[PDB]
């Protein structure tokens, strides 16, 4: 209900220690009113089952949702002392179900950034993290985190190497661990040469070759430095629940190479 | 102080005019009469209080013009008076002499000189008068003089017997309370605030355990306030007499009435709490105002029609029915309402509902033409005595009904109308249908029952009657088939060598029945039959595995054949063989006794006598279905509450006694029992409640859980002691059995690592401070010390044992990367080995393996480490600066964790395989899969726990493949942010038990052969830090679980390694016995 | 042939015997004196002649086909036995007086059961003698324990008090079963009662006085085989039906007839112990039932009872 105030109820959460949760931040000085009306319209679609209608509590500029003690998802606007630039904050527990809830939410937020702010892409994406429960959190610009995603290593503290973090906790939607089990790319089965002889065609995201994934000829879409990672999952969203004989089936994704494996015949 | 108040009781029948008599002299009209202040209670109407809750003078009043008939009507009143206060004074006053010819005066005079003034059974009438009218009289002047002088004489009589006069001194504080209770203005005068009122008046009679009970006792006897002591509205609800009497009497007058309609009216009359309303109805029963019929109805005995409804009975010939008569001189007041209350529960099927009818003076139950029952009053001409007639049809069900009726009648009289026990019991019979009945006393039939003969007509031998048809309750024909005595099985001699014991009931002999050892109780000429049947009533309907059952009864020699215990009394065992008394046996005994108590308490039976002498053992074999039983259900070992001799027994008294039994079991020496030999200290000790620590005082091996149970059980306050149901639930626990010790560490001490010495003490690290501090725990004395031994914080400890060289050392790896090595036999022998290039993350040791934070593994030669500054045999580079080694396991091939890889080593320390485990992210969740390995357990598969994971991975080391996942959250999800589900440590037992600690205070026990949850051990502490398997100095294997208990408290818990087995075995044990309980109860 | 034969109003019969060659001798229970009445089933005729001072308790037919004569023996309350020739009613003979009243008779030789538990045995042709002494006398019971059931079904089963006797060819007590042990089953008031009727085939069927059940005993092991609950069967039927057993009759095809004190007669299959059927409202109270063969050779049941104005009724029931 849009008639509600921006009240933020004192709700005790499970997963109170820093490592127990995931925190995602979106910075921008102001998100013009109507933004949150469109946001909640998209937020009231979240459902991890798709890959239950819990005691959600709409906060006008965000929502509680609740879900379960095991998995929950808080989304809403924030502002800090001496930090007038407002921001969105997402809190889910550090687990796969939380990752799923997060993944759907961040796609809904970006869908809104394309809708409410068409062409604006301000909207700075930060991964909030700490190396020890109870400590102060630090922020990683996701662009730099993606530079590290290419490395594939842990976040390593250069001053104190003893402190490292398994990057997927920092950003659960970076690495596709929240996919339907049947489409997680088996990297030991993707016989993908990437030679010109395997070309089928191309596209704005890169080019299309083919491979012998699990012994079967499949089409492969390479997101060749044209907004990879992002476009890849956005396509996966379209592919999710897409089921018809006349359509090209998804035969596992592949966030590590940024290469989708599709039905070829 | 010299209390000068006395009650005056004015009684008589309706119509006497005795109220006006009082007015001239000066439910119930209560008022003071200062003369000596008399508390006058005028029972003008039928206020049952004189029987429903019975220092007083009894003024009896009757109307002389009615005459001798009225005199006889007063006999029930006199009976009741004697029956409750035979020592009290009685003044008999006849009235309305101005309309009564002296003929009647002298007729009644002679009537009382012949039948009351010199007649035993009546409370020795002290004096009497005749009065013309209540307008005043010289007779009344004399009466006033009589009452005064006689009340003085009465108190003199009390001094002669009781020890108290009319100025008897009573504690002044009780007197004060009387005044305090007088000064009470409450709308609904039900009092609980009395506790505060005690505190208002400073605090007098401060012995709440003794003086308070005496004050209350006094307050009811003195007529100040009313306790109602098993009602809920009893102890904490002191109620103004005026309301009690007024409201209940009025509601009677405001005959079957639905409860709900009564509730409707009552709610408008006086807005009582519904809780109080439920008690209100219970009080109506208690005070004989109204009796419960169905759950929705009340009988309301008073006002029931007194014109016995026309009842046509089936059966007419003499031989078709059985008749029993009870001859009485008069029925006691309330006799019938009490009798009815009992008879309403009769049923021939208890081993469709009946068409019940009520006469006020009788009950008719119908059920079926096959079995029905009529009980009611009848009177014959020329026979002043009144009497009961019981009629049932002559068949087995009819017999069963008869038995229930006569048992209730006799029980009624024993409890409420003693003195009669007059009650001439007659049986009716005839030798030919169509003729008249003949009377015979049951005593004579008992004489014939002993012969076993037929009743024979002494004049005509051709006419005989089987005794059973006349009196099927003399011969036990109403027994369940299951307990009829088979005379071809029972084999006994009654010879001296078989005598097991005796008592007021007769004697007990050892015998054989159906090839089994049994005990036979013989009612050898001790008011038998009645005692026999009382025991039969109690024994039947109690069918629990922990009680001694009845193995058939038989009237022919009047016997009860019961189970005989084979191992004898607990008492003997305690003083005979401690070797039999193992920890396992002890626990099982405690369970069996607790069940019996729970059962009997649910049956509303207070045992009142637990002790080692009453516990019987049927086999010392620890793993048996039934081991202990409670004897004879239905000294200096008393609760301190009941030990006062001024309260009433209840379940809490039994619980307290149980606690003492448990204490006695705990200390197998029976040390408090040995204390009995000096009873002057023993009985007082229990009264004091100041029992010594069972461990420290007697040298008894620790048994926490039980120790606190005893403390919880033996509390001074009955309302704080545990219920017997709860006691059982507590005893029902595997944790109870297997927890052996619990040692708390000093406040704000944090231990991050442990090394037990395999030979009885533990070396402890210390992560509380930021300094290398080494602590030490002595398990033999629970001693504790600690000293700083290094600069940076100690991370890992390891024991180097050189039995060949006869020495051992503690290796302390720390944050600085140094290795401090200290001789366990000499604290002065401290030295440091070659410093590592990074901190030490784990140690294992023969070679001393040092896993460092930079992924480097140093291998030191076995004895070499003795030397200061010694270098390692060789060094391996396994991981890197960001991938520390964190686990070296071995169960001669090594396995271990490095970052996300599992490595393995040969005896040459070469790498035999680097298994990347990150690939497991195809299953589960990538942030769990991609995380540093904490521990590796090596069995027939590898069990991997990673940092902050809730999932344990199972790997097939033979093919290097993921073979399963263990979801810890799931297990605790089934259990109804302490539930983090984070895996802390893994320990493995070769009997398939897998021990998993976690973030919260939970330990999961899993079955390695099926990957299933055996049990969740929990509410342990705040969080589990480490778990170790270690053999104690007595060669016992235990789990050493060190945890946090944030107030940073921490502690060491020691568990018996067989916990997994105890969980399953205990569960089985309990279930088997549960089934047996139903088996027994169902047979009946 | 279900012939509803009625006697004069207030005629009461305490004993009977049918001539097995078509007529029935009936004892005049409605009188105060031993009178012997006689029913002619061929003409439905009925007469009577006085035979003794005390009442007749039991009638029996003595027949000597080799002598071409027959007699009705009247065992009376006096203990005397009057023998009356049927070919000549004036040709009467007297047997030696018993020590107590005669409760039952069975006739080769005549067995005489008495109230004091004695069994007198009179040799067949002593029936022609007056003041005749018995062949042999057995001491079975006593004054408190009467002998009442003489059931040959070639040995004699004896119902005496609560015990069952079996007598040999020379009157030796072959067996003795005290049935008081049956109290473990049924109900003591029933168990402990004098035995009235004993029926034997493969087992013994015991009707005790005022019992609603019949005990079944194993003659081969002397053990209780089971109980027949008559009042139960009447319970199954939808103080007139007390269920007290009055008489047991049994045909070789297991046809057990149980006459009760009411108007119901139970027919039960002893090969399976099952109720076959019930005769309903026969009369207000069935007294006795005699299996008999008519002049037409028809197998009938002489059901004798009352329709209480006491109305004696004999139905020649079609078996």
């Amino acid at each position: 209900p849009s008639s509600l105030s921006d009240h933020r109820p004192v709700i005790e959460l499970p997963h109170c220690e820093n490592s127990e949760i995931i925190i995602r931040l979106y910075e921008m000085p102001y998100f013009p009113m109507g933004f949150w009306s469109r946001l909640i319209n998209r937020l009231l679609e979240i459902s991890p089952y798709m890959l239950l209608r819990p005691n959600r509590m709409y906060w006008r500029q965000g929502i509680y949702l609740n879900w379960s003690p095991e998995a929950y998802c808080l989304v809403g606007s924030e502002v800090l002392d001496n930090h007038p630039e407002s921001f969105l904050k997402i809190t889910v527990p550090s687990c796969r179900k939380g990752c799923i809830l997060l993944g759907q939410v961040v796609d809904h937020i970006d869908s809104l950034m394309e809708e409410w702010f068409p062409g604006l892409l301000l909207l700075k994406k930060w991964a909030l993290y700490s190396f020890n429960d109870g400590e102060e959190h630090q922020k990683i610009l996701l662009d730099d985190l993606m530079k590290k995603a290419e490395e594939g290593d842990l976040l390593v503290n250069p001053d104190q190497p003893r402190l490292t973090i398994p990057i997927s906790q920092i950003a659960p939607d970076l690495i596709l661990a929240d996919l339907p089990r049947n489409i997680m790319l088996n990297n030991d089965e993707l016989e993908f040469e990437q030679a010109p002889e395997f070309l089928l065609g191309d596209g704005s995201f890169g080019s299309v070759y083919r491979a012998a994934y699990e012994g079967e000829e499949v089409a492969v879409k390479i997101f060749n430095k044209h907004t990879s990672l992002r476009l890849l999952r956005q396509e996966l969203v379209v592919l999710c629940h897409l089921h018809h004989p006349s359509l090209i089936s998804l035969l596992a994704a592949g966030i590590r190479p940024r290469m989708l494996v599709m039905e070829l015949a | 102080v010299p209390y000068n108040r006395m009650k005056l009781m004015i009684v008589g029948n309706t119509g006497s005019g005795k109220t006006t008599l009082l007015q001239q002299l000066m439910g119930i009209d209560v008022k003071d009469w200062p003369i000596l202040v008399l508390n006058v209670w005028d029972f003008a109407g039928r206020e049952e209080f004189y029987s429903t809750h019975p220092r007083a003078l009894y003024l009896a009043v009757y109307d002389l013009s009615k005459g001798q008939a009225e005199v006889d009507a007063m006999k029930p009143w006199l009976f009741n008076i004697k029956a409750r206060a035979s020592s009290s004074p009685v003044i008999l006053v006849g009235t309305h002499l101005d309309v009564s010819d002296e003929k009647q005066r002298k007729a009644c005079m002679s009537k009382i000189t012949k039948e009351l003034l010199n007649k035993r059974g009546f409370p020795a009438i002290r004096d009497y008068h005749f009065v013309n009218a209540t307008e005043e009289s010289d007779a009344l002047a004399k009466l006033r003089k009589t009452i005064i002088n006689e009340s003085l004489n009465f108190k003199i009589r009390d001094q002669l017997v009781v020890g108290q006069l009319i100025p008897d001194c009573y504690v002044e504080l009780e007197k004060i309370i009387l005044s305090e209770r007088k000064n009470v203005p409450i709308e609904f005068p039900v009092i609980d605030r009395k506790r505060l009122l005690q505190l208002v008046r400073e605090n007098q009679l401060q012995l709440d355990e003794n003086e308070l009970p005496h004050a209350v006792h006094f307050l009811n006897e003195s007529g100040v306030l009313l306790h109602f002591q098993a009602l809920q509205l009893s102890d904490l609800y002191f109620v103004e007499p005026k309301w009690l009497c007024k409201i209940m009497a009025q509601i009677l007058t405001v005959g079957i009435i639905s409860r709900r309609d009564v509730e409707k009216f009552l709610s408008k009359k006086r807005k009582f709490p519904k809780n109080y309303m439920s008690q209100y109805f219970k009080l109506l029963e208690k005070f004989q105002i109204a009796l419960p019929i169905g759950e929705e109805y009340l009988l309301v005995p008073s006002s029931l029609s007194d014109h016995r409804p026309v009842i046509e009975l089936p059966h007419c010939e003499n031989s078709e029915i059985i008749i029993r008569l009870y001859e009485m001189p008069y029925f006691p007041m309330g006799f019938w309402s009490r009798l009815i209350n009992r008879l309403l529960e009769i049923s021939p099927y208890m081993l469709l509902r009946p068409n019940r009818m009520y006469w006020r003076q009788g009950i008719y139950l119908n059920w079926s033409p096959e079995a029905y029952c009529l009980v009611g009053s009848e009177v014959l001409d020329n026979h002043p005595e009144s009497f009961l007639k019981i009629t049932v049809p002559s068949c087995r069900k009819g017999c069963i009904l008869l038995g229930q009726v006569v048992d209730h009648i006799d029980s009624l009289m024993e409890e409420w109308f003693p003195g009669l026990l007059l009650l001439k019991k007659w049986a009716l019979y005839s030798f030919n249908d169509g003729e008249e009945h003949q009377k015979i006393l049951l005593d004579d039939l008992m004489k014939k029952a002993e012969e076993g003969d037929l009743l024979v007509n002494p004049d005509q031998p051709r006419l005989t009657i089987p005794i059973s048809q006349i009196a099927p309750d003399l011969i036990l024909a109403d027994l369940p088939r299951n307990i009829m005595l088979n005379n071809d099985e029972l084999e006994f001699e009654q010879a001296p060598e078989f005598l097991l014991g005796d008592g007021s009931f007769g004697s007990v002999y050892r015998a054989a029945y159906e090839g089994e050892e049994v005990a036979v109780k013989i009612f050898n000429k001790h008011t038998s039959l009645r005692l026999l049947r009382q025991e039969l009533v109690v024994l039947c309907h109690l069918h629990h595995p922990s009680l001694i059952s009845l193995l058939a009864a038989g009237i022919r020699p009047r016997m009860l054949v019961m189970e005989l215990a084979s191992k004898g009394s607990l008492d003997r065992l305690l003083q005979q063989d401690k070797a039999s008394l193992t920890r396992t046996l002890q626990h099982r005994i405690a369970l069996h006794v607790a069940d019996g108590l729970r059962y009997l308490h649910s049956a509303m039976i207070i045992y009142r006598d637990l002790k080692p002498h009453n516990v019987l053992l049927f086999t010392l074999y620890p793993n048996a279905a039934i081991i202990a039983k409670i004897a004879d259900y239905g000294p200096g070992f008393r609760a301190p509450e009941v030990a006062r001799g001024n309260v009433i027994y209840n379940q809490q008294a039994d619980v307290y006694s149980f606690g003492l039994l448990l204490y006695d079991i705990l200390t197998t020496g029976g040390r408090i029992v040995e204390g009995l030999k000096f009873p002057n200290e023993f009985d007082e000790l229990e009264i004091q409640g100041k029992l010594p620590d069972p461990v420290k005082e007697y040298g008894c091996a620790p048994w926490p859980m039980v120790e606190k149970l005893i403390k919880q059980c033996l509390k001074e306050n009955p309302q704080e002691r545990p219920t017997s149901a709860q006691v059982f639930d507590i005893l029902n626990s595997a944790e109870l059995v297997c927890l052996t010790r619990r040692i708390l560490l000093p406040k704000n001490v944090i231990v991050e690592c442990m090394v037990a010495t395999h030979h009885a003490s533990i070396w402890l690290g210390c992560g509380h401070t930021d300094r290398g501090q080494l602590s030490f725990l002595d398990l033999n004395t629970e001693g504790y010390t600690s000293e700083e031994v290094a600069d940076s914080r100690i991370l890992c400890l390891a024991l180097v044992h050189l039995p060949v060289e006869k020495e051992s050392w503690i290796v302390s790896g720390t944050q600085s990367g140094t290795l401090l090595v200290i001789n366990t036999e000499d604290g002065k022998k401290r030295h440091t080995l070659e410093k590592m290039t990074d901190s030490v993350t784990c140690l294992y040791c023969n070679f001393l393996l040092v896993g460092t934070a930079d992924g480097k593994l140093a291998i030191f030669e076995d004895k070499t480490v003795k030397l200061k500054g010694a270098a390692p045999l060789k060094i391996l580079n396994i991981g890197n600066v960001s991938t520390p080694l964190m686990c070296l396991s071995e169960s001669n091939v090594m396995w271990g964790g490095c970052g996300t890889k599992i490595f393995s080593f040969s005896n040459d320390f070469t790498i035999q395989k680097l298994i990347e485990t990150r690939t497991s992210q195809l299953f589960s969740y990538a942030a769990f899969s991609d995380s540093n390995i904490i521990t590796v357990v090596v069995d027939t598969a590898l069990y991997i726990a990673k940092q902050n994971s809730p999932v344990v991975e199972v790997w097939d080391k033979k093919t290097e493949k993921l073979c399963g996942l263990i979801d810890c959250v799931h297990f605790l999800r089934e259990v109804m942010m302490s539930y983090s589900g984070r895996v802390k440590t893994l320990c493995l037992q070769k009997n398939t038990a897998l021990w998993i600690g976690t973030g919260g205070g939970h330990i999961l026990l899993l079955d390695l052969s099926t990957r299933r949850l055996i049990r969740v051990i929990y509410n342990f502490c705040n969080s589990v830090r480490v778990m170790m398997t270690a053999q104690l100095g007595s060669l016992k294997n235990v789990m050493l679980v060190l945890g946090y208990n944030r107030e940073i408290q921490s502690c060491l818990t020691v568990w018996d390694i067989n916990l997994p087995h105890e969980v399953q075995n205990l569960e089985k044990h309990i279930e088997v016995r549960k089934e047996l309980a139903e088996k027994m109860r169902r047979t009946s | 042939l279900t012939r509803r034969i009625l006697l004069p109003k207030n005629v009461i019969v305490e004993c009977m015997v049918a001539t097995h060659h078509a007529s029935i001798w009936l004892g005049c229970g409605h009188t105060d004196r031993g009178q012997l009445s006689f029913l002619d089933l061929n003409t439905e005729g009925y007469t009577s002649e006085e035979v003794a001072d005390s009442r007749i308790l039991c009638l029996a037919l003595v027949h000597l086909p080799v002598e071409k004569e027959s007699w009705i023996v009247s065992g009376t309350q006096s203990g005397t036995l009057l023998v009356i020739n049927t070919e000549d009613g004036k040709k009467r003979h007297t047997l030696e007086k018993m020590t107590d009243s005669v409760t039952c008779l069975y006739c080769n030789f005549l067995l005489v059961g008495t109230a004091d538990g004695k069994l007198a045995i009179f040799e067949d042709k002593t029936v022609k003698l007056k003041g005749a002494a018995p062949l042999k006398i057995l001491n079975i019971g006593n004054v408190s324990t009467p002998l009442m059931c003489l059931s040959e079904s070639n040995v004699m089963w004896g119902g005496c008090g609560t015990k069952i006797f079996s007598f040999s060819n020379d009157f030796t007590i072959q067996k003795l079963i005290e049935t008081r042990t049956s109290q473990l089953f049924s109900y003591a008031a029933f168990s402990d009662s004098n035995i009235i009727t004993v029926v034997v085939d493969t087992a013994l069927y015991i009707a005790k006085q005022n019992s609603p059940v019949v005990e079944v005993w194993d003659k081969k092991t002397e053990k209780l085989c089971g109980l027949i609950d008559c009042v139960h069967f009447l319970r199954e039927v939808m103080m007139s039906y007390s269920g007290r057993v009055k008489t047991l009759c049994l045909q070789k095809n297991t046809a057990l007839w149980i006459g009760t004190g009411g108007g119901h007669i139970l027919l039960l299959d002893l090969s399976t112990r099952r109720l076959i059927r019930v005769i309903y409202n026969f009369c207000n109270s069935v007294r006795v039932m005699m299996t008999a063969q008519l002049g037409s050779l028809k197998n009938v049941m002489l059901v004798l009872g009352y329709n209480r104005e006491i109305q004696s009724c004999l139905t020649v029931w079609d078996i």
